[PDB]
DNA sequence: CACGACCCGCACGTACGCAGC
DNA sequence: GGCTGCGTACGTGCGGGTCGT
C-alpha cells in the first residue's frame, strides 16, 4: 500500500509540472514582446514582466496629434524610468540600451537598490518617499557600456552618474517616482558641439583656479594669468555660495555635478550670470582624484557694470 | 553557500512573485498556483510591440519635463509647428509661435547663441524666451537636426523648463570687508567701495568695539556655529544705527580650511 | 575560439508533511 | 487506515558561463 502510493504520489507531480510549465509559457507570450524574445524566457522573468506591465497599465489606467508623438523619445537626451515608492523599476524607455547598455528587459521590474550605489541608497530612499512633489538629485547606476562603444558583463559594470529629474505623483495610496535620467557628459569625450558663449577651466580639488581659457578674457575680462591660484569661491557673489558648496560637496562624492546659477564677478564691476559643469579626473595607479575639469556656460552679458562689490575689481 | 540554501531563495522569491500577481489580478481578489497562473493568463488577454503607446509615452515625458516641442528650419528659423503644450509654458497661444521665427521668441541677447546653434546630429543649448500674458524664463533645449519633411533641415526639439533691512558681506579673520552687497547703499547710506578695505570695528561705536572683537574672535573658533551680536554702527549721516550681525565661518568642503566669515547685517 | 578546467543557474525528479470527503 | 490534491525541501544533470597555461 506505501509502494502504490509513493506510485501514484510520483505520477500526479509530473501531470502538475506539466500543465504548470505550459500555463507559464502560455503567460509568456501575451507579454507585449516579440515571440522570439519571450519564448526563451525563464519563469521568473516571465513572472517579473507580468506584474510590471499590469502595474503600468494600473497607472497609465489613472492618468489617460498621432503622427508626431513618436518624435518625443528621439528627441530627448536620457531614459525615462517610473519607480514604486518600494524600488521597482516598473517602467524603462527603450532607448536605456544606449546610455548604459542594459536592455529594458533585463531591468524592467528589478529593484533599483540591486543596481545602483550602496552609498547613494539613503539618498534614493528619501526621494522616493512622500516626506513638494518635484524632485532633482545624483544618483551612480551601473553602466556596462564602455568608453569605447561595447558592451560587457555585468560583472565589470562600471559606475555613471545620472542627473534625474521629474516628480512623484500619487493615484488614488500608490506613489511613483516619474523621472527623467540625464547622463552628465565627460568633457574630454563631447560630441554636441561648444557655442560661442562656452569657455574651459581647471581647478585644483579646493576649487582653485590652475587653467582658464582665453576666452574668459573676452566674456569676462579677467585674464587668465589672473586667475592661477586664486580661489573660486573668491569670485562666487556671496548669494550663491551655498549652492555652490553643495554642488562641489556632490563633485566630491560622487564624481561629476552640473551646477544651478550663479554669478561670476567680472572685472571691471558687475556680474555675469553661468552654469557649470564639472568631472573629476582620477588618477588610475591609484585611484586618487587629481583634478576636477569643467565647461562653463556663460548666459548673459555684464549686468550692473556700473558697481563694485569686490576688492579685486578697484 | 550551500545549494539548498541557494535553491530555498529562489523558492521564496517565486512564492513572492505569485503572491505579488494574485493581489494583481482583479478577478482573484486564495486560489493555487496553476488557477493564479491560468487567471492571470485569460485576464491579460481582455488587455493589449511595445510596453506603452506612443501616446502614452507622450504623457509620460510631459509629466516628467514639463515642457514642449517644437520644430525650426534651419535656414530661416521659422516655426513650422508647435505642441499645445507651449501655451501651459511660456502663456503663449499656438498661434504666436506658428509663422513667426524662433529668434523673435528669444531674448535679444541670445540671437547670436541661436543662429550659430542652428547654422548647418543632437544640439543642446540654453537660451531665454518671452513670456506672454518683458518676462524671461530659461529653458533648456535638447533636440537633433534631421531632415524633412519625412536645404531641408530642421530642428527637433523639446524645451525643458529649467527651475531691504540686511546685506550679506564678507570677512577674512581679521575684519577686512572683501565683499559688500550693494543693498548697503540703502540700508546704511555708504556705498560699497567705501567700506571695502576697512576694518568693521573702526565704523562701531567705542564702547561696543570689544563686543565686536570678542564675536570675531569666538566665531572663527565655534567653526562653522552662526553666532549673533548687537552693536551701533555710525552710518554715513553720521548717526549711530543699532544692527545685528550672524557670522560663521566658512569652511572649504575638501580642504576644511577657513576661506571666509560671512556676516549677515540686519538693521534694527 | 579552442577544451577541459571547472563554477554557477536553472529546472526537474522524488519524496515528506497536511486537509479532507 | 485507504487515496487524492497541494506545497516544500535536497539532490542531480545539463549549457552557458570564465578562467588559464
Amino acid at each position: 500500500s506505501s509502494e502504490r502510493r509513493k506510485e501514484k504520489s510520483r505520477d500526479a507531480a509530473r501531470c502538475r509540472r506539466s500543465k504548470e510549465t505550459e500555463v507559464f509559457y502560455e503567460l509568456a507570450h501575451e507579454l507585449p514582446l516579440p515571440h522570439s524574445v519571450s519564448s526563451h524566457l525563464d519563469k521568473a522573468s516571465i513572472m517579473r514582466l507580468a506584474i510590471s506591465f499590469l502595474r503600468t497599465h494600473k497607472l497609465l489606467s489613472s492618468v489617460c496629434d498621432q503622427q508626431m508623438d513618436n518624435l518625443y523619445l528621439k528627441a530627448l537626451e536620457g531614459f525615462i524610468a517610473v519607480v514604486t515608492q518600494d524600488g521597482d523599476m516598473i517602467f524603462l524607455s527603450e532607448n536605456i540600451s544606449k546610455f548604459m547598455g542594459l536592455t529594458q528587459v533585463e531591468l524592467t521590474g528589478h529593484s533599483i537598490f540591486d543596481f545602483t550605489h550602496p552609498c547613494d541608497h539613503e539618498e534614493i530612499r528619501e526621494n522616493l518617499s512622500l516626506k513638494s512633489t518635484e524632485r532633482d538629485f545624483f544618483m551612480r547606476m551601473k553602466c556596462t557600456v564602455t568608453n569605447r562603444g561595447r558592451t560587457v558583463n555585468l560583472k565589470s559594470a562600471t559606475w555613471k552618474v545620472l542627473h534625474c529629474t521629474g516628480q512623484v505623483k500619487v493615484y488614488n495610496l500608490l506613489s511613483c517616482l516619474i523621472i527623467m535620467c540625464e547622463p552628465i557628459q565627460h568633457p574630454s569625450h563631447m560630441d554636441i558641439p561648444l557655442d560661442s558663449k562656452t569657455f574651459l577651466s581647471r581647478h585644483s580639488m579646493d576649487m582653485k583656479f590652475t587653467y582658464c581659457d582665453d576666452r574668459i578674457t573676452e566674456l569676462i575680462g579677467y585674464h587668465p594669468e589672473e586667475l592661477l591660484g586664486r580661489s573660486a569661491y573668491e569670485f562666487y557673489h556671496a548669494l550663491d555660495s551655498e549652492n555652490m558648496t553643495k554642488s562641489h560637496q556632490n563633485l566630491c562624492t560622487k564624481g561629476q555635478v552640473v551646477s544651478g546659477q550663479y554669478r561670476m564677478l567680472a572685472k571691471h564691476g558687475g556680474y555675469v550670470w553661468l552654469e557649470t559643469q564639472g568631472t573629476v579626473i582620477y588618477n588610475p595607479r591609484n585611484l586618487q582624484p587629481q583634478c576636477i575639469m569643467c565647461v562653463n556656460y556663460v548666459l548673459s552679458e555684464i549686468e550692473k557694470n556700473d558697481v563694485v562689490f569686490s576688492m579685486d575689481q578697484t | 553557500e550551500n545549494h539548498s540554501e541557494i535553491e530555498r531563495r529562489r523558492r521564496n522569491k517565486m512564492t513572492a512573485y505569485i503572491t505579488e500577481l494574485s493581489d494583481m489580478v482583479p478577478t482573484c481578489s486564495k486560489p493555487d498556483k496553476l488557477t493564479i497562473l491560468r487567471m492571470a493568463v485569460s485576464h491579460m488577454k481582455s488587455l493589449r510591440p511595445s510596453f506603452l503607446t506612443d501616446q502614452e509615452l507622450k504623457h509620460l515625458i510631459l509629466e516628467a519635463a514639463d515642457g514642449f516641442l517644437f520644430i525650426v528650419s534651419c535656414e530661416t528659423g521659422r516655426v513650422v509647428y508647435v505642441s499645445d503644450s507651449v501655451t501651459p509654458v511660456l502663456n503663449q497661444p499656438q498661434s504666436e509661435w506658428f509663422g513667426s521665427t524662433l529668434y523673435d521668441q528669444v531674448h535679444p541677447d541670445d540671437v547670436d547663441k541661436l543662429r550659430e546653434q542652428l547654422s548647418t546630429s543632437r544640439r543642446s543649448f540654453i537660451c531665454r524666451m518671452r513670456c506672454g500674458s518683458p518676462h524671461f524664463v530659461v529653458v533648456h533645449c535638447t533636440g537633433y537636426i534631421k531632415a524633412w519633411p519625412p536645404s531641408k533641415f530642421c530642428l527637433v526639439a523639446i524645451g525643458r523648463l529649467q527651475v531691504p533691512t540686511e546685506f550679506i558681506s564678507r570677512h577674512n579673520i581679521e575684519g577686512i570687508f572683501t565683499f559688500v552687497d550693494h543693498r548697503c547703499v540703502a540700508t546704511v547710506g555708504y556705498q560699497p567701495q567705501e567700506l571695502l578695505g576697512k576694518n568693521i570695528v573702526e565704523f562701531c561705536h567705542p564702547e561696543d568695539q570689544q563686543l565686536l572683537r570678542d564675536s570675531f574672535q569666538q566665531v572663527v573658533k565655534l567653526k562653522g556655529q552662526v553666532l549673533s551680536v548687537m552693536f551701533r554702527f555710525r552710518s554715513k549721516n553720521q548717526e549711530w544705527l543699532w544692527m545685528r550681525t550672524s557670522s560663521f565661518t566658512f569652511q572649504n568642503p575638501y580642504s576644511d580650511e577657513i576661506e571666509y566669515i560671512i556676516c549677515t547685517n540686519t538693521n534694527v
